[PDB]
């Protein structure tokens, strides 16, 4: 939360190494004597943010979507693309063409993202995913003032 | 110093005391928690210096979030809850007084 | 979708935290069951089949807590905090009857004095 | 303003509890400049040294803070397969307060073929300085601009 401007921002740091390989055969941290990346974004984010967590899957082939819990109750997922560090500012050919949306800090909280349509928690102390056993599925659960799966 | 902060909310139809069951309203979001009355007004206390959105929670017919700032002399300057920009967009008065549009979307359409 | 598939494989339940001050009034008493206990919630049980049917949660930090709670025929007086902010609700609805700043002081005896025929005010006493 | 930096290192078969005075480290908190002077070594510590690495033991580093002490350990056996090339890294606050250092060796290997004498004469090592880095934030004018334009 920032004290200068009366808001909630958002950075999104990440790890990436260059565009060759080393051994990658057997990993150890004695060697591999090398500093890797690292980038950050910013966002906003107009909410408060109590629980927050990450679906983890068995194999790990779906999508990795981020739960966060709201004052209100509800609990809204969204989606890592959006928060990517790899956005650039003005609309490049390449990016376009790939797979890439032009960078814009507004977030909005949609109300068809509501995991919560009717049933809503009073304090959000924390939230639990599972992975199942199909491909895509995630057993979340939240606890605090009431239990709801 | 301390401030109270006074509103009311008006809904569309049915009955105030059936939305009044289960509704509160939020200051900071986990900081200030305002209780409404028995039609409806949210009437806070305790509160210190500084700009708040204040927003009415509801799993019933939501509310928009309105920004108030708070002066120590005493000053009180409602406005639209902007991010992007950080200016003066319209002026409204005090008395608050939002107006629920309807029930949220919660299920999507086949 | 979400509306066609709406209880089939999902489900919450509600909690309330360790009775503090509840009370077993209420003559009529068709259901009406008060509870307000020492996490800032205050609740409503029901005698038949014990669902909820109003709750309230203020606090839970460090402030807000429930000091004394007094039952009168139909309405229920509450100190929360310190003695600072009082409210009273009611138990046929829910919701907010009237509202009063206390002063600043150490909140320590309420009571209910009644002047020839019944109660009308209530006594507060703080440390000074 | 120029302070100077004790600098140990660690020699055993495999424990580590005796601490010897391998050099002097000056560092200049103002201008940011990073200076090592260090003593050559023995006959008997060349060959005590080589007789450690054929025992895969461990290199201890040991800088105390003026009081502090940070130990930094570094496989030894890569140090005497290939040549001797020491990185030595300073970490900072944003206040004259001192964090840890890190031993990196650009080789890292483990082949292990031999070390010839004329290899371990010289110390070949440079220090550097990682201050802490100053995060962005939102990029909004620009996006204003944009929207505008
Ligand atoms: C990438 O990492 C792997 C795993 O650390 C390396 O493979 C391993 O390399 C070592 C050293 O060459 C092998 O040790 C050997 O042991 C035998 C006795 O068992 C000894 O006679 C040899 O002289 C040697 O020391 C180890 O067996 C081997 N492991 C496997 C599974 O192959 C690999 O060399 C690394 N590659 C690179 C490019 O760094
Ligand atoms: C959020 O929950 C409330 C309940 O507290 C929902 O209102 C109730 O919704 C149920 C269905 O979810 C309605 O049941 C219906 O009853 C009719 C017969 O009256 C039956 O034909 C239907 O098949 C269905 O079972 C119930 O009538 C309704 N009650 C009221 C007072 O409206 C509310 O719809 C929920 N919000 C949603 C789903 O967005
Ligand atoms: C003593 O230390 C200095 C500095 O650490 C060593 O100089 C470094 O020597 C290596 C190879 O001997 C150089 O690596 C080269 O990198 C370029 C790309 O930067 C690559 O194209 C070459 O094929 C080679 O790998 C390195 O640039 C150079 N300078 C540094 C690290 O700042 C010196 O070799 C050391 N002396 C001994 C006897 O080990």
């Amino acid at each position: 939360w920032n004290t200068k401007a009366r808001r909630n921002e958002f950075t999104v740091l990440e790890l990436y190494e260059g565009t060759e390989q080393y051994n990658a055969t057997a990993f150890s941290s004695l060697d591999r004597p090398q500093l890797p990346q690292v980038l950050q974004q910013s966002y906003i984010f107009p909410s408060s943010i109590s629980a927050m967590e990450a679906t983890i899957t068995e194999r790990g082939i779906t999508s990795r979507h981020l739960l966060i819990g709201l004052p209100s109750g509800a609990i809204l997922s969204l989606p890592k693309a959006l928060l990517d560090p790899r956005r650039p500012e003005i609309p490049t050919e390449q990016s376009r063409e790939e797979n890439l949306i032009p960078y814009s800090p507004d977030v909005q909280i949609h109300a068809e993202r509501f995991i919560n349509y009717n049933q809503t928690v009073s304090r959000m102390r924390g939230i639990y995913t599972a992975p199942s056993g199909l491909e895509s599925t995630c057993l979340v659960v939240a606890y605090g003032l009431d239990i709801y799966q | 110093d301390r401030f109270k902060i006074e509103g009311r909310a008006v809904v569309p139809g049915v009955k105030p005391q059936d939305w009044i069951s289960a509704a509160r309203v939020l200051v900071d979001g986990e900081e200030h928690v305002g209780f409404l009355k028995t039609d409806g007004s949210f009437v806070v206390h305790d509160i210190p210096s500084g700009s708040y959105v204040v927003e009415v929670v509801s799993p019933a017919y939501r509310f928009d979030p309105v920004r108030v700032d708070i002066t120590s002399k005493g000053k009180m300057r409602a406005r639209y809850v902007n991010y992007i920009k950080t200016s003066e967009v319209v002026r409204l008065p005090y008395p608050l007084q939002m107006k629920s549009s309807g029930p949220p979307s919660y299920f999507i359409k086949r | 979708v979400y509306e066609d598939q709406v209880g089939k494989f999902d489900w919450r339940q509600q909690y309330v935290g360790k009775v503090k001050f509840a009370s077993l009034e209420f003559s009529p008493g068709s259901k009406k069951l008060v509870v307000a206990t020492e996490k800032n919630v205050i609740a409503a049980l029901n005698s038949r089949t014990g669902e909820i049917l109003w709750r309230h949660v203020d606090k839970g930090t460090a402030e807000g807590a429930v000091d004394a709670m007094l039952l009168h025929g139909q309405d229920v007086i509450t100190v929360s905090n310190g003695g600072r902010i009082m409210r009273s609700w009611e138990t046929n609805i829910g919701g907010l009857n009237w509202e009063i700043t206390l002063d600043s002081g150490s909140f320590q005896a309420l009571g209910l004095v009644g002047l020839q025929e019944s109660v009308r005010y209530i006594a507060v006493l703080k440390k000074t | 303003g120029t302070v100077g930096l004790l600098l140990e290192h660690s020699f055993e078969i495999d424990d580590s509890a005796n601490f010897r005075k391998r050099g002097s480290l000056l560092w200049n908190q103002q201008d940011g400049t990073l200076s090592l002077s260090q003593r050559q070594l023995s006959e008997e510590e060349r060959g005590r040294l080589r007789d450690v690495a054929a025992l895969n033991g461990l290199y201890r580093v040991r800088i105390p803070r003026r009081g502090g002490y940070v130990s930094s350990f570094v496989p030894a056996c890569s140090l005497v397969e290939s040549h001797l090339s020491d990185q030595l890294t300073l970490h900072v606050d944003v206040a004259g307060n001192v964090v840890g250092v890190s031993v990196v060796t650009h080789p890292g290997g483990c082949r292990g073929h031999e070390v010839e004498d004329v290899d371990l004469e010289l110390f070949n090592t440079s220090v550097q300085l990682q201050p802490p880095t100053t995060a962005p934030g939102p990029e909004t004018a620009a996006f204003i601009e944009r929207l505008e334009m």
